[PDB]
């Protein structure tokens, strides 16, 4: 491709924080902050600044990640992981039939 | 083989007839558009290539013995005195860039090798008086009459990405003092060796480089430039131009029909580069006089074509598929380069354009200007009115420093792209011999004196 | 500068071929093929013509009687030479060649006569090869009992320099009646040599390798240079204004 | 519009109401352009602005200069096979007999001779293409005949 | 000046022509005239200049088995094509073509 | 990823118009002026100034936008999304089969 | 000049017609308001030209035209200057004077 | 998607190069040094200055490219076609059976 | 003007005959003028230099 990252002159940085994405991060004893950006964090809200546990759509402190939220290349990379996923299924089930169909034949 | 840079991949692939056959655009003097962002000197009928060719002969091998000469202008026509100085010099081995090649192929994946015996350096001295020579020097020797030289080109040269198929290309850069003007053009970056360094690892390229030999040709793939100081200040403003805001080089839409010479160029374009180059256009526009129209002018290489095709949204005619294709059947062929195939039988594919068959068409304009740079003089009328324009030497520029920020809109690419600037300024320096072999000479740029920062 | 090059073998300073540059890009050459296999061992595909021809023995192709009353036959190593051949269009075919002589190869890799050629082993030039087997095959019509046609098959170094196949029919069994399809096309012309005014030969606005030129007393360089400059295209642009850059002139190339 | 009363230019200050512009259908502006062009520079070159294309015509048109046919090589056109097929051999071998078959296999193909072909004064053909599409077609009309059969 | 132009159906910018240059002057497509008239309607004159072709029953030229076992056959509104033809100048005549479309 | 949009120092805009890619947009009555580049917009061309319908490759002012066009993520969105499917025809089938062989048995 | 304007039978120009006539070509007007006027043919046997010179008016040749501009380029001359060189040729002994060539 | 490339102010070029990646590049008589990037570029490596044929894990001067490595919009890319190409193989398995399947039951 | 020629001081390429050159035979002669003689083959005159 030739493409030769990076050419835009860089930022130079946020300083105040939060400015990655679905880092996820964690809080306290809390755990399970959500990524910056997505709906939670926009609402104003109370009752996270000491308390573990989800009070988001996304929680229960067990898992993250960097959780793959929306669609980027990502929800392609999902997307494309997705129908990897059904091929595999698809292929699955072919063999079977297969098999089966002989089996018969030999009796 | 897998690359598509070795002459084996070039002679084995296999390019379909019908694309370009004597049906093809019957009556006009119209290049296909499919061309026109194709280097066209890297073509076995380049005369001038074709000759340096022969001129080492027709076997691989060969014990070539040339004369290079000096082209650094600090040097070129200097005249030395008497007294013993060191001449060093480097020379370049990469066969990609000694040579060149009409298909452009890797030269050094195909086995291209070069090997230096023996390197002398001569030097004629003219037979002159020794009581004349003497006086000459001592002249020569003062400070009052220093030798001084410049750059004929005389301007910095910038370079900028332009990713594939990317459409607008703003470049922010800031100049202390007032230089002389603009020029620039569009350069492929596989066609772009990577200067500064002793060697350049990802340069598979050995056709013509426009950014060296000046074989330009992609300056008709720009749509309009836009220069602004202090980030406000639009230039040239004043509402010198139909289109105060910007230098339109190209309409695709006519609407007024600012497009003149029966092409797509602006009136406003075609003014400017006229100005800057002959200074034409005040006073009537005409031919001008021959020894001023060299190959890198403007008009030389101006050259506006136009041609008529179906209408789509005009009546039923369908899409003529080129794999449907047939014409003079039975005589040609579908991977049309075999012998012949198929069965005489009348054709159908490219739509009449003129007859009383002739069906609905539709116009369209374009040009093309090669080996050209495109102009956008400092001055206040675009003329020449010497070297040192006036802009260049107004207050307004010389007392307080400001910034500059120009946003090139061009035609999208399938392949990365450069935007070659050239910021004209007055590269000179004098040299100074005070004693016998004892060279001093002293450079000055400006502006860009050393970079920017 | 002296020195040798090496154009590489993508050099062809040319277009078309230097090899049967007539000959049809689809006529095969004396290509003994197979006969779709089964149980037919070989299968010729030529033509012999050669200047009329006495008789033809167990020798081979009679060429005369070598001056006198013993008769002469052809040498193997180069006769018949396939230049010779009959003088007349009309006269030489209706005349009927009863003795006829041609010279054939036998089970090489068919390629279209198109830009053919191989290697000479004698002073006769024939491509007789490495192999000394040469087998002068006698052939009739199917009812008569004589030597109507004499064949001399041999193995040549065929190869293609200026041609590639346009046309492969068949990948592997290729050798078979159907391979002989194939056809041959030029290969693009790429001419290869140093730039205009070498261009490139010499650095310039690189600080890596910036030119020296300073007094040896004085030991400051007087050449400073920056790669922000470009001396390779403002020295061309200098000779379009100065010269009428259309002409030529060898020594700057 | 040029030297006509007819259709005469106008070109007054509003104020003056008086034209400044005398024609006379005795004067010719449009030649006096031509040959005033033909003065100040080449009148060789195209400028697509003015549309400005002198009109010419190719010298070896005007006057034919009939220097020959340079054609003292034959021209041919072999099949696309090098050789016609139409008969079949058989190697076989002698003594013992009157000549005994090969088995091995049969049926080839042998021409007893040179390659059929078809001559052609290649350099010929050009030569008369050219004269009558550059001059024959353009003969007075007196000198042409209707074709056969044809409503005109 | 902007407008419109018009050059009639006497404009011909070029020589020779854009159909067929390469078929004789005299060659004819096909055509099924009529032999001289009397009882013998129609006539064809043509020639049959397809790919191989496995078959040809009541339905078609058969251009293969449209991939496993089903044979297809080729679509009347363009198949055959008058571009396609065999690729042997001898292999392909000397092997003889028993269906030809 | 940790990806943090946008780093780059923005643009300030083109002002002058036409920045965006395939939005396609329409024209007056028009409709269809196809997306800012693509070969249609690079020639010059003329009768698109007061007329309606397609003279271009892509048209008839029924279907827009933002016109698919050439190769982006998109395209890989275009072709992962044909990927998919494919797969899903593959599926049919085999199921399919599948049904009749149980069928036949039973019979 | 043909394929100036395209292989098409229809075509939608566009060009610049100068001026000719030597009264006014190369006159240097001053300051204030003036009436510019003239007039246009439409007969396509006199703003055509054929390579056969045959009647394109009997052959359906036709012109129309849409709209007609005048442009006018003016020197950025400093209002100063311009406005003495006026002065100066603005006297009867400064008159400028043309011939036809 | 109507963005608009390229916003970011460009970079003015690297100078000394280098700058693309994956070009693949080759050497002298050389052939195949590396894509800029990589562990092999990393090293500090001898021997390459002066000789041809690969001395790294990628190799042979026969292949080229801009060799498609790591995970890019390529590697979904090649993900992508890898997909594909499962998804073909599972559809052919799929026909055969089938066919197969018939045969019998005429038999 | 250059050119470059099979050396004869190299390899074993012999002497390449003049009356025994051979290239588009069948379709060439060997007086070179009359019609076509002898009969398609592998030519040998003009050794390749490249």
């Amino acid at each position: 491709e030739g493409r030769i990252y990076v050419p835009y002159v860089t930022a130079r940085l946020p300083k105040w924080s939060g400015s990655v994405q679905d880092k996820t991060g964690s809080n306290m004893l809390g755990g399970v902050v959500l990524p910056p950006n997505s709906q939670a964090h926009r609402t104003e809200t109370v009752g996270t600044e000491a308390t573990r546990d989800n009070l988001h759509a996304e929680g229960a402190r067990r898992p993250e990640d960097q959780t793959p939220y929306m669609i980027l290349v990502e929800d392609s990379l999902g997307g494309l992981k997705r129908r990897m996923d059904l091929l595999e299924e698809s292929n699955q089930q072919l063999l079977a039939t297969l098999n089966r169909l002989r089996t018969g034949l030999a009796a | 083989p897998p690359n598509t840079n070795t002459y084996e991949y070039m002679n084995g692939r296999i390019p379909v007839s019908g694309l370009i056959d004597t049906y093809v655009n019957i009556g006009t003097r119209w290049s296909p558009d499919v061309m026109d962002n194709v280097n066209p000197f890297n073509h076995h009928r380049n005369s001038g290539l074709r000759y340096r060719s022969q001129l080492l002969g027709n076997g691989r091998f060969c014990d070539f013995h040339i004369q290079v000469p000096q082209k650094f202008f600090a040097i070129r026509n200097l005249l030395l005195l008497p007294g013993t100085y060191t001449y060093e010099w480097s020379f370049r081995k990469d066969v990609n860039m000694i040579l060149q090649s009409t298909l452009g192929n890797d030269l050094r994946v195909d086995g291209a090798t070069v090997n230096i015996t023996s390197v002398n350096l001569y030097a004629s001295f003219f037979p002159m008086s020794h009581n004349t020579a003497s006086t000459l020097e001592a002249m020569l020797r003062n400070d009052t009459n220093d030798q001084s030289f410049n750059d004929y080109l005389s301007a910095a040269n910038m370079l900028y990405p332009i990713p594939p198929n990317a459409t607008q290309l703003p470049i922010p850069s800031r100049n202390w003092a007032a230089f002389r003007g603009w020029s620039l053009t569009r350069l492929k970056q596989r066609e772009t060796p990577a200067l500064g360094s002793p060697f350049d690892p990802y340069f598979t390229y050995s056709g013509t480089i426009p950014y060296l030999d000046g074989t330009f040709y992609l300056s008709h793939t720009f749509r309009k430039v836009a220069i602004q100081f202090d980030s406000s200040v639009t230039w040239p403003g004043n509402d010198r131009l139909l289109t105060p805001n910007e230098f339109e080089i190209k309409i695709s839409v006519d609407g007024e029909g600012y497009n003149v010479a029966q092409s797509n160029m602006t009136k406003d374009w075609f003014l400017v580069q006229m100005l800057a180059n002959y200074n034409i256009g005040y006073q009537g526009y005409h031919l001008p006089p021959d020894y001023k129209d060299r190959t890198f002018s403007f008009l030389h290489n101006f050259i506006p074509m136009c041609r008529q095709v179906p209408n789509p949204a005009t009546e039923g005619y369908f899409g003529l598929g080129i794999v449907n294709h047939r014409t003079t059947p039975a005589y040609w062929f579908r991977f049309c380069r075999a012998p012949r195939e198929g069965h005489p039988y009348p054709q159908l594919a490219l739509p009449p354009h003129w007859d009383p068959r002739h069906a609905l068409r539709d116009p369209e304009r374009k040009f093309l200007c090669d080996r050209t740079l495109w102009r956008i003089p400092f001055s206040s009328n675009f003329m020449s009115m010497g070297s040192l324009t006036d802009l260049g030497q107004n207050l307004l520029y010389a007392n307080a420093a400001h910034a500059l920020d120009m946003t090139f809109e061009m035609d999208p690419i399938n392949e990365p792209t450069l935007l070659y600037v050239l910021f004209e300024v007055f590269d000179v320096a004098r040299v100074h011999q005070p004693h016998r072999g004892v060279i001093e000479v002293v450079y000055l740029r400006t502006p860009f004196s050393a970079g920017n920062a | 500068i002296r020195g040798t090059l090496d154009r590489g073998a993508s050099f062809k300073p040319y277009s078309g071929t230097a090899y049967n540059s007539f000959a049809p890009k689809s006529a095969p050459n004396n290509t003994q093929f197979r006969q779709a296999n089964n149980g037919h061992p070989a299968q010729t595909i030529a033509q012999a013509s050669y200047v009329a021809t006495i008789g033809g023995a167990n020798n081979d192709l009679q060429m005369g009687v070598d001056e006198r009353q013993l008769p002469v036959y052809a040498n193997t190593t180069y006769q018949p030479e396939p230049q010779l051949g009959i003088e007349g269009w009309t006269a030489g075919s209706m005349a009927v060649i009863d003795q006829a002589g041609g010279r054939v190869l036998r089970n090489p890799t068919q390629t279209p006569c198109y830009g053919s050629y191989a290697k000479p082993t004698n002073e006769h030039g024939g491509i007789t090869k490495a192999n000394t087997q040469v087998e002068k095959k006698y052939y009739r019509t199917g009812d008569n009992g004589n030597p109507e046609t004499v064949f001399y098959t041999e193995e040549a170094d065929v190869l293609t320099p200026d041609t590639h196949l346009v046309h492969a029919v068949p990948a592997a069994d290729r050798a078979k009646v159907e391979g002989l399809s194939q056809h041959a096309a030029p290969n693009r012309p790429n001419f290869i040599g140093f730039r205009d005014c070498f261009v490139g030969l010499m650095y310039y606005n690189s600080g890596g390798n910036l030119g020296v030129l300073a007094g040896q007393s004085s030991q400051l360089n007087a050449v400073v240079d920056l790669q922000d400059r470009n001396t390779e295209l403002s020295y061309q642009m200098l000779l379009a204004n100065t010269t009428d850059r259309s002409r030529y002139f060898s020594m700057w190339n | 519009y040029y030297n006509s009363g007819g259709n005469l230019g106008v070109l007054a200050g509003q104020s003056s109401q008086l034209n400044a512009v005398v024609d006379l259908q005795d004067r010719n502006t449009e030649l006096s352009y031509q040959m005033l062009l033909a003065n100040t520079t080449d009148r060789s070159r195209y400028f697509s602005m003015w549309n400005q294309a002198m009109d010419s015509y190719d010298p070896e048109v005007r006057v034919i200069d009939n220097v020959g046919v340079e054609d003292e090589m034959p021209n041919y056109c072999f099949p696309l096979s090098g050789v016609q097929i139409g008969n079949r051999s058989h190697e076989v071998q002698r003594n013992q007999q009157q000549w005994q078959n090969v088995a091995n296999s049969d049926n080839n193909y042998i021409g007893k001779g040179n390659l059929p072909a078809m001559e052609i004064n290649l350099a010929a053909n050009l030569w008369r293409s050219f004269l009558y599409s550059n001059v024959a077609l353009y003969l007075p009309d007196n000198l042409k005949f209707t074709p056969h059969n044809i409503q005109l």
